[PDB]
């Protein structure tokens, strides 16, 4: 990392540098799921069902921790007095593999297929 | 550094009449596998033909690898070549078959082609806005050619990708706006003094002239295998080089299949069909080749070229023997191009072709006592020989391999039939099959 | 463009009487076979019966993989035909039963009627407001966003909830940009940059889109095509939802498991709604298992469960082979290498080794399909070594000859090419009479053993 | 902190302690008793030519055979060999049966070893400003930005090492990482010219009494100059390039930080990989900044290896960038460990066993056991009497060499729990009484085992 | 407690002269042997010195004549000195992992490290704390038998905060580290509160000095150091197991490093013993694994026992002696145990009856002798345990004769099973299946 040529470096990067050069980040999808779902629920008609499907399937620290800190919570760290620390320091999603898919399967029509798809 | 077919250059015969000569590219003899050969690259060449699976068969030596390297030599960069050892599709990670659809699909290239904007410019100003403690980032890049200059909005993705490349005003830069990548190429004046720790000085560049954007296409060929591990995740990539891409499931394969055939006739893609070539295929089992059987029907099949030194040999998994190891109505499906063993004119020539490749300076009578040493121990003995002479030769500080350093290194190195004797000779101090051995003098 | 082995089958070659043309289709005889297979493909087309049965059975190169190709193309491109051979039962991931019941079920097709219940438009405000959370330990959390959405036509403010608002987030929408937002998923696609801010001074290649015409509100109607495996497969392992599962289901390694008949059967329930709401309609379709003599007892036996099931497809075996040992039942033989067993609920149709005139036929047919063109006597000499050797052996010397006539300058294949690529392209006896006549020597050049 | 043991710092000894090279002339000629061999001046020759190949670099994928009876010296040969070439060239050994992991196919595990046998040389220089922060100061710019509180056009900080103090006058820049790394005065730190940026070491120890209670760790000051500008040598195998691309390492997201966290599970590696990688390092080899170290892979027990272990090995010595492969085996004509039906020489496959240059090690002479045996004894600090000497001698022909030399040890104690510091016949006769040798154990064996029912051994 | 009365609960030592290896008949609990326990004694001191490295040594003989036994007694008067890991063979063979990775465990295990370091650390109850939010603050702590205030820097405050620490909790600060713990609250707080929470534990407050120091001696084996090394948090697979098949540049670079601290005397290095059990059960592959794990500068003194005969080597199909490969044996010395007497089998009858505390009559005694030569030493010393259950059901104070006489009618020696399964021939199923259930 420290090295003012980084040969070593480099070396270490191969895998991913050669996989954006290839534009695999860029070239449309050829395929997606035909079918997507979301997960199944238990139905119970208690109260207390309804919170606990709150409570883990849309699970509050684990989105916190994926999502980063708050509009406030970034005010309130940069305006105070001293330095304070954030349950996350950032947000931990990863960033997606493809640069223009991201994390749906939603597509879109372009020029491209408009010019070609009338002989 | 010089490997085995380190001197095999090319096929060696007529792009006109697909004559083999009897030396050339590296390869001796075996004109009929040679000529039998470049008929099989016209077939690859065109890509018209689907699936045809052509069986390399002879006994050990005799160049089988030599004519398949020969091969790859021929066909240059752009073809996919894909080498399998028959012993890697034996899997933990997926299925056999899943190991052979894979390898199929890797030796199937697709060329895409890109119109990619490229900037180039000096730098003459930069300016970063950073919130504290937060992700937030904007910034804007001044830049300039002698014939422009234009100041250009930045993204926190460019924020990072220019404080990683440590972008400074008078530093030259060009900017894909496709890939988003970011390169220094030198610098309009001296890196600035007041400050310290400003890394070391690049290249001088004059400034870039004309206009600051322009237009490049670009060219880039992947395998289907590669699309099919793309698209079967949304994320995780990195299984491209990692393997660790499970069992894809044939539904992903499928719409690839059919969106490739859309893309060709879009002309987004031009689809190139290339190599399989399986070393050794005997060691598949019986599954394997039953797959193999249907996998060479698709349209989308490589041309799939084999080698085997086996006779009649038993075949894997199965009870039964028959001939090279490969079962019959798989044979049904394959044509066979023999290899023979070599002549002594044969050996001298293979045997100065390697001493030129590694750079050895044999006497004539080295290289004499060494073709007779190849037809009585064999060609790669004696391949290993001038090596092992060359080095004694020097020990001796010889300007060349004498007959002395040969013998010498006859001496010193045992070949396999003299091995086999050695051993015969020893059966008591050796272990056997049933693992009695004794160590007493 | 690309010519494999099967190009020249178009279909089944039959009258609307039911009979088979002689030579049509692509086909050259095999009228019996080709009669049997159009009563298959008229029992799939009528969309009735579930797990029926039909046994290929003949020797290798007898065109068995040309009739089930033949079928395929017959039924055409709305009814599921999916095709294995036997050698692909054997996962690594999941027992081989599995792969048994998903290609069972890729086999099923559903047509389905789908609205699209969405949002547009140009983001024109956008603005998070705040939960002050006191003892969760994980801080603030963000309550709701309002956002701005401008069409042509109209203009909305829609105050989302937190798990549309994480779908934001993870598009990294911004104001100006325009977006789409499923309401069926919860999920947002950044469509571009508005054209209204559309300038060519941004490093990083945006799409400039312009405005979404019409309401800012709208419903879709989409038909899909689905079967009844990607049902399966996507309440298995949910994807869809925004909620937590389903977002880390999107980052972890892609990993087949062992479907439950409980997720099967609650899918059929799912889809049977659908068909009485009119919404989508079966479409039954068939299950080739090639080389099936590959597969086992265990598979075999399981088959026997399966091809009960009320909604089973139809399935078509291939196999080539006489009285042989059943694999993982070593002491059991049988005909066709099928237990006797199962082989009671197929039925088989029979196909025959040709004749030399029409092997003689099928090279004319084949010479047209690969475009290469032949004298008689070149015709007459490659259908000499279909009898004498092999249909197949005598269509692989089409190509090499071709070559090897071009490299001489003529472009029609003579007899002189086929005698050359005889010598240069030897088959399966010649090769092993070589391995053969050597095997006697040992040594350095014998042949391993 | 922790306490330093003072006494003695001695080595062990183990089975070729011994062994301290092959012991050859500059003419290459083995001398008959040299660094610890004795004998075998033929196959220590060979040997001798096998490390000048190695040593020569010009060769990849060369396979050589060491074929001979158990105890005949073949891992003392291969264990000379590691010792001639020197820590600097690479050395993986292992035996056939380390191939078959659990977690990847078996030709991953012989491609993984093949890629640690070969080492990758990069020298770089690595320039960082280093010490505690003695002052952080701004200035003012002189044309400060309307609508700001402060302009400042530098920051400046003071470093001190143990060997000088600094005014680094850096580009204002620098302040993100001061906030971000929570730099205090006091704190040591490094500045790194490829960036511009600086990290955090801790808190100098010259502060470790601030406060009766503070939660750091403190650190000393750098020992070093306040500016290190020097070369760097980095030696890798091209297998710790695979892991390194395959397995990265420094990611900030949840997935690889859940990933770090749990079991490392090897995977099988792709041959595009290995090619962009072996593509790459070429690059800087024609460049210079690299130079490539081929290694030995020494495969011990090579008769464990199967026929699809050999067929793989195959193709990998066809690769233009491979190790030399060492092999060793003493199974005289068996099968082959994956095919039931095929007997041959070595327990290698004769299509393979042409591949090999063939070394064969042969028995001792009487005379050659006895040297062998006073080289162990002075190895193991054993003094022995010449009549002592002559007894062990007897067992290593009569017995094996290898049971031999193993009663040296237990001789010597029980010489020196009669107060004897040198060892005699008499020690020598009590520990060939308590240490059998297996041949009669095995004539127990046969002699007890008469019969099972009860006492006896079970069969 | 947890310590139950086992079959070799009784072995509390080798039985030696110390001064001269001889073995004392009987004594430390094993009796005969003699030949045998003085080769094993000459083994403890290969061990003790660790000069020697990768030794193997087979303790060969048949059933129940002391193998384990001996190798315990070792176990027991090696002491806790050094280490000594016992495996059985069948452990081996691992679904997480290789058996060659396996055995490189077992190996690494018997191999310590040992570090002798001081640890000065503060531990008290917390009286109170400050905070200076205008940042700075103090701390009041106490033992039972000292308090005092201390001054603490910004990063202890914020510590203090997030670790929830708060007046009556037991807190430990490591001075190395500045590193919080809270231990739990007193035994004075428990009237603090009506409800608990899971978590919380109660303590007796620390006691004399708070800033205690202290030398501490340390012995890590080099197993433990690949697993901590293998992953970020590796030594919780130190517990769970789960370790895979740890890349071996790791294990390389912690023998390198192990090696700088025993030159620069950091570290000692202690060797210890691998006792493989019922060796051969072992197939090829692990033994050509052992030959070269054997070879090795940092190999433990490896020792094994077998009671085969001639018998099939496991992953092949010819026979050797002790189920072994003579490749391995030629590696191996071999100490052979010998049946025992009728005299030595009273001893060891005498001192599992004292173990398991029966009182034998003189004649239950005899007869019990007479068992263990006719059926066997186990089935005797499994009769003791059994005739004082039989015993105390006569409410009997001694073990008569009349209760090994019933203790030896109701349980069947090995022999006399063998016979009744000879004799029950049609009625138990045989190795083709083939049963008949009528009368
Ligand atoms: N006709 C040939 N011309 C040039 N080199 C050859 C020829 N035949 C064999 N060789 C060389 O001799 C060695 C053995 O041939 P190879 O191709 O490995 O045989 P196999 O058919 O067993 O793979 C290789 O190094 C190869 O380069
Ligand atoms: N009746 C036919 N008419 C035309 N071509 C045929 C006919 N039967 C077989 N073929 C062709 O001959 C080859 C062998 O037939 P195939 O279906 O592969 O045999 P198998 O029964 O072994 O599957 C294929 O190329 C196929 O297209
Ligand atoms: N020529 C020799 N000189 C000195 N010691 C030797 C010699 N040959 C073997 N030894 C020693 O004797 C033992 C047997 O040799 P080894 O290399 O283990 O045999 P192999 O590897 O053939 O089984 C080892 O302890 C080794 O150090
Ligand atoms: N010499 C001895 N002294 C005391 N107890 C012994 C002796 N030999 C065996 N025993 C005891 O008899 C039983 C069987 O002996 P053990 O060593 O476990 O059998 P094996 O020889 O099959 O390993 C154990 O309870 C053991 O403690």
């Amino acid at each position: 990392e420290i090295t003012t040529e980084g040969v070593l470096r480099d070396l270490m990067n191969i895998a991913r540098v050669k996989y954006r050069e290839l534009g695999l980040c860029r070239l449309e999808k050829a395929a997606r799921p035909r079918a997507s779902a979301p997960p199944i629920e238990v139905v119970c008609d208690s109260r207390s069902a309804v919170i606990e499907r709150e409570n883990i399937m849309f699970h509050p620290a684990m989105r916190k921790a994926l999502f980063g800190p708050t509009p406030s919570e970034i005010k309130e760290a940069s305006f105070g007095p001293r330095p304070v620390t954030l349950y996350p320091p950032r947000a931990l999603l990863p960033a997606p593999d493809h640069d223009k898919q991201r994390f749906t399967n939603i597509t879109v029509p372009s020029m491209a297929r408009f010019v070609t798809d009338s002989g | 550094l010089i490997a085995a077919h380190s001197h095999i250059r090319g096929l060696g015969v007529d792009a006109d009449t697909l004559e083999p000569r009897p030396s050339s590219q590296g390869l001796v003899g075996q004109e009929k596998a040679r000529k039998a050969a470049a008929v099989v690259l016209e077939m690859i060449k065109q890509g018209k033909i689907a699936g045809r699976a052509v069986l390399i068969a002879g006994p050990p030596s005799t160049g089988k690898t030599a004519i398949a390297m020969g091969m790859a030599q021929s066909l240059g960069q752009d073809v996919p070549f894909t080498t399998l050892a028959a012993s890697e599709i034996f899997s933990l990670e997926m299925s056999k078959t899943e190991a052979l659809t894979q390898a199929f699909r890797k030796s199937i290239g697709v060329r895409i082609k890109e119109e990619s904007e490229i900037m180039e410019g000096e730098v003459v100003e930069i300016q970063i806005d950073r919130s504290v403690t937060g992700g937030a980032k904007q910034g804007k890049l001044t830049i300039k050619t002698t014939d422009m200059e234009a100041i250009y909005d930045m993204g926190s993705k460019m924020i990072d990708a220019m404080t990683k490349e440590r972008v400074m005003a008078g530093d030259i830069i060009s900017i894909d706006k496709s890939s988003g990548k970011i390169t220094k190429l030198g610098r309009s004046y001296a890196r600035s003094r007041d400050y310290d720790a400003m890394g070391v000085d690049t290249k001088f560049l004059q400034c870039p002239e004309g206009e600051l954007q322009k237009r490049k296409e670009v060219v880039h060929t992947v395998s289907l295998h590669e699309i099919d591990v793309i698209n079967s995740r949304t994320q995780g990539f990195l299984a491209l080089f990692s393997g660790d891409t499970g069992e894809i499931r044939s539904e992903i394969r499928d719409q690839i299949n059919t969106k490739v055939a859309e893309w060709k006739e879009e002309g987004k893609a031009e689809i190139v069909p290339g190599v399989l070539f399986i070393d050794e295929v005997h060691m598949l089992d019986i599954e394997c080749f039953s797959y193999i059987n249907r996998a060479l029907e698709s349209d989308l099949a490589p041309i799939v070229i084999m080698a085997s030194n086996r006779g009649v040999s038993r075949i894997r998994g199965t009870d039964y023997k028959s001939p090279h190891g490969l079962p019959l109505d798989f044979l049904d499906r394959v044509v066979i191009i023999n290899t023979h063993p070599y002549t002594p004119d044969e050996l001298r020539q293979i045997l100065s072709i390697r001493a030129q490749e590694e750079e050895v300076d044999l006497t004539p009578d080295a290289l004499a006592l060494l073709t007779k040493i190849g037809q009585e121990a064999g060609l790669r003995y004696a391949s290993n020989l001038i090596t092992t002479s060359q080095l004694i030769a020097a020990k001796r500080r010889a300007k060349q391999v004498g007959v002395e350093d040969v013998q010498r290194s006859f001496k010193l190195f045992y070949d396999p039939a003299r091995s086999v004797r050695f051993v015969q000779e020893s059966e008591k101090r050796l272990i056997g099959n049933d693992g009695v051995v004794d160590f007493s003098y | 463009h690309r010519t494999a082995a099967h190009t020249h089958i178009k279909g089944l070659g039959l009258n609307s009487s039911g009979i088979a043309e002689k030579q049509a289709a692509g086909f050259v005889g095999q009228c019996a076979a080709r009669e049997a297979c159009g009563v298959v493909v008229d029992l799939i087309k009528a969309h009735k019966m579930a797990g029926r049965g039909v046994l290929l059975a003949g020797g290798p190169g007898t065109g068995k993989t040309a009739l089930a190709l033949a079928i395929s193309q017959e039924l055409g491109t709305k009814i599921p035909f999916c095709p294995i051979t036997g050698s692909e039962i054997y996962s690594t991931e999941v027992k081989k039963t599995e792969v048994l019941m998903e290609n069972f079920r890729r086999a099923i097709g559903l047509r389905v009627r789908e609205t699209k219940d969405v949002y547009e438009g140009e983001v024109t405000e956008m603005t998070p407001e705040e939960a002050e959370n006191p003892l969760g330990g994980y801080g603030k959390t963000i309550s709701t966003l309002l956002i701005g959405l401008k069409s042509a036509r109209g203009q909305k403010k829609l105050r989302l909830d937190p798990s549309i608002y994480e779908a934001i987030q993870k598009e990294r929408v911004q104001v100006g940009d325009v977006i789409y937002i499923e309401t069926n998923t919860g999920a947002c696609k950044r469509v571009g940059r508005s054209d209204a801010y559309a300038t060519e001074f941004d490093l990083e290649a945006e799409e400039y889109v312009p405005i979404p015409k019409g309401e800012v509100h709208k419903k879709k109607e989409i038909v899909q095509d689905v079967t009844l495996h990607d049902l399966d497969v996507a309440n298995a392992r949910p994807q869809g939802g925004q909620d937590i599962i389903s977002m880390m289901g999107q980052l972890m390694k892609p990993k087949m498991t062992e479907i439950t008949d409980k997720l099967r059967m609650e899918i059929n329930k799912v889809v049977q709604k659908y068909i009485n709401q009119g919404v989508a309609e079966l479409i039954p379709g068939v299950l080739f298992i090639d080389e099936a003599h590959m597969l086992d007892i265990e598979c075999f036996t399981y088959l026997n469960k399966a091809l009960e099931s009320p909604i089973a497809p139809i399935v078509v075996l291939a196999s080539n082979r006489g009285i042989a040992t059943i694999r993982g039942a070593d002491d059991l033989k049988a005909a066709h290498g099928i237990p006797p067993d199962f082989l009671q609920r197929l039925l088989i149709i029979p196909t025959h080794p040709y004749e030399p005139d029409e092997i003689r036929r099928i090279v004319r047919i084949r010479a047209q399909t690969e475009g290469v063109q032949l004298t008689d006597a070149a015709v007459d000499r490659v259908a000499e070594h279909g009898v004498r050797i092999s249909l197949r052996y005598c269509l692989q010397l089409l190509a090499p000859a071709s070559i090897l006539a071009r490299v001489n300058g003529r472009t029609q294949v003579d007899v002189q090419d086929i005698a050359e690529a005889e010598e240069l392209f030897l088959d399966a006896r010649r090769s092993a009479n070589i391995l053969t006549s050597t095997g006697e020597s040992g040594g350095l050049h014998g042949f391993i053993s």
